[PDB]
């Protein structure tokens, strides 16, 4: 099972470059005679192919992006990556890397697979900004609910979770409202025993890549 | 480029198709790809050379092309199928490149109600101490996803400070939602209680905090 | 002896991947169900039956290796039309040499036959459908195929144009054939569209 991973999620500001990566794994990217490409998802819209690239260093773009466009790759690191160069928000996507993996001719290959988890690119002149979290304490022998509230942070996403990962069952965190000040927030909340609120530490994990910042709230009762 | 349904739908164990129209450029010169999009993941390949399964896809996932347009037919419905589906050819206009379709969101119909959980915090100690007030509603697990919220502060509604995330659709085809309410401090404690209150279906429930 | 076949004399040497030492004649069907996987021409097709008949002794070896193309594409000359197992090939006793790194320099590789016996060998030329075809296979717009023994003179051109579709394919190969002596040399050199030799075969009359 080869496996693909692209860099983290960041802001590119209008009339700069975006640069991403792909790391593979689980396999040679020289081995094997497949193309290396990029597909991306404008918010709302659909799927459009930016391009795929040989191991050799051969690429075909989409011709819509040609002229932005340049890939390559590195064998030694086992990456391809991707230059899209004068973005504006037009641009603000989200970008997956993905395998070609059956050629029909030397240059079309067809049946992406696999693809990575893509990665959110947001094209933006604003700043930069992490959350501030805030515990949304239990109040009460049966279940509470407990969170955190993850304030005023730009861009999307974050990402929570709870007591470092050991902690999964009764875990939602919803999805970010968008204030009108452009900047989101969003909540996560797990459901406990109530008996145990006097014995177990609940501790939520709240990561913003696009920031830098981690910041970690123990959710305690009253 | 290729034109796809924005919508298609059917109940448990039908046979449901997804059109797929082209041109002969694309669809009419070279072999259709499709793929499924389930919530919360990327894309996934379901059919290539037209009409061949990866391992892994069951035969009752069906692709078939002619002419300038493709189909996917999805025999023994599932709810597990409810996803977006994508088409995908090569279009040899221009020098060349992949295209996909617009994409269909498949609903399966007929799935079992279930009512929310709504949870409403009140402002925590830390944020009152940064000068500011949020209530939290937190509405989870419901279907189908239309719910309304409604806020009030005493028995008087309220309509300024309040946002509202659309409801979205979880990875167990339930929703999720929520609504925040912002507010000074100061008239955080100047009332007795703030209220959220959840319609989903016939339902209507109140959730109440109050200053300790 | 004679030697019977479902396949023709074109793709049995060629190579063909659908199909899987010594005769009189050859007898080959009129219309066999594996001749060109990807569609073209074999050229003085029947001057190379005839040629093939009281053969003595007949063993394939290899002439040019594949591994030996450093600056071209090697291993991206396959086609949807010749599948081998559910997946793309091509002809396997020929080269369809692609550009590298987006650049296609210019060939020059000679094969002096060494052996004592004669070797027949085979080479082909790649006709696109169109201009667009030629950048993303050669990348070089404007190409020539030059092949040289010292009996034989060729100074090819490929013709870009659409023809009807065949196997999926609106491009064409075409394909040529010498009988190389004992110490003569063959000389190819091309910028493009060039299908080579990779095994040849040695004939004993
Ligand atoms: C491929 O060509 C690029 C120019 O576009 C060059 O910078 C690079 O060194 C070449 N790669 C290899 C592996 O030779
Ligand atoms: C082939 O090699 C032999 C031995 O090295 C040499 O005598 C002969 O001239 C060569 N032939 C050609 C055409 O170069």
């Amino acid at each position: 099972q080869v496996q693909l991973q692209e860099s983290g999620p960041g802001l590119v500001k209008p009339s700069q470059t975006l640069s991403l990566t792909c790391t593979v794994s689980g396999g040679s990217i020289s081995s094997g005679t497949y193309y290396w490409s990029w597909i991306r998802h404008h918010p709302g819209k659909g799927l459009e192919w930016i391009g795929y690239i040989y191991h050799s260093g051969s690429a075909y773009y989409n011709p819509s992006l040609e002229s932005r466009v340049t890939m390559s790759v590195d064998t030694s690191k086992n990456q391809f990556s991707l230059k899209l160069s004068s973005v504006t928000a037009a641009d603000t996507a989200i970008y997956y890397c993905a395998r070609a993996e059956n050629l029909l001719s030397p240059y079309l290959a067809e049946g992406f697979d696999p693809w990575g988890q893509g990665t959110l690119v947001t094209v933006s002149s604003a700043s930069t900004k992490g959350p501030s979290v805030f515990p949304l304490a239990p109040s009460s022998g049966g279940t509470a609910a407990l969170g955190c509230l993850v304030k005023d942070y730009f861009p999307e996403p974050v990402t929570v979770s709870w007591n470092s990962g050991a902690l999964t069952s009764g875990v939602h965190t919803f999805p970010a409202v968008l204030q009108s000040s452009g900047l989101y927030s969003l909540s996560s909340v797990v459901t406990v025993p109530s008996s145990s609120l006097g014995t177990q530490t609940y501790i939520c994990n709240v990561n913003h890549k696009p920031s830098n910042t981690k910041v970690d709230k123990k959710v305690e009762p009253k | 480029v290729l034109t796809q349904p924005p919508s298609a739908s059917g109940t448990p164990g039908q046979r449901v198709t997804i059109s797929c129209s082209g041109s002969t450029s694309n669809i009419g010169s070279n072999a259709v790809n499709w793929y499924q999009q389930l919530p919360g993941t990327a894309p996934k390949l379901l059919i290539y050379s037209n009409n061949q399964r990866p391992s892994g896809v069951p035969d009752r996932f069906s692709g078939s092309k002619s002419g300038t347009s493709a189909s996917l037919a999805i025999s023994g419905l599932q709810s597990e199928d409810e996803a977006d589906y994508y088409c995908a050819a090569w279009d040899d206009s221009l020098s060349g490149s992949w295209v996909f379709g617009g994409g269909t969101k498949l609903t399966v119909l007929g799935q079992p109600k279930a009512n929310p959980t709504v949870t409403l915090f009140p402002p925590s100690s830390e944020e009152l101490q940064a000068n500011k007030a949020t209530l939290v509603c937190l509405i989870s697990d419901f279907y189908p996803g239309a719910v309304t919220v409604a806020w009030k502060a005493d028995g008087s509604p309220v309509k300024a400070g309040v946002e509202t995330t659309k409801p979205s659709k979880q990875s167990n085809n339930k929703y999720a939602a929520s609504s925040y309410l912002s507010l000074t401090p100061e008239q955080w404690k100047s009332h007795r209680s703030y209220s959220c209150q959840v319609t989903h279906e016939g339902s209507t429930v109140e959730k109440t905090v109050a200053p300790t | 002896p004679l030697i019977l076949r479902d396949c023709s004399v074109a793709g049995w040497l060629l190579g063909n991947p659908m199909c899987d030492p010594e005769w009189s004649y050859i007898v080959e069907k009129a219309n066999p169900v594996n001749d060109l996987c990807y569609p073209g021409d074999f050229n003085d097709y029947e001057e190379l039956k005839h040629l093939l008949s009281r053969i003595n002794h007949f063993e394939k070896i290899q002439i040019i290796p594949k591994s030996s193309w450093s600056s071209h594409e090697a291993s991206l000359g396959v086609s949807s039309a010749c599948p081998y197992q559910r997946k793309s090939s091509f002809f396997r006793n020929v080269v369809w040499l692609i550009k590298k790194n987006s650049t296609y320099p210019t060939i020059k590789r000679s094969y002096n036959n060494t052996n004592q016996e004669d070797l027949l060998v085979l080479w082909g030329i790649h006709h696109p459908n169109d201009a667009a075809e030629q950048t993303k296979l050669y990348q070089n717009p404007t190409t020539y195929i030059s092949v040289g023994t010292s009996t034989l003179n060729q100074r090819l051109v490929p013709r870009i144009a659409t023809r009807s579709k065949v196997n999926g394919q609106s491009g064409r190969m075409e394909f040529f054939w010498t009988i190389l002596k004992p110490n003569d040399a063959i000389n190819f050199e091309s910028n493009g569209n060039f299908i080579a030799p990779e095994y040849a075969y040695k004939i004993v009359k």
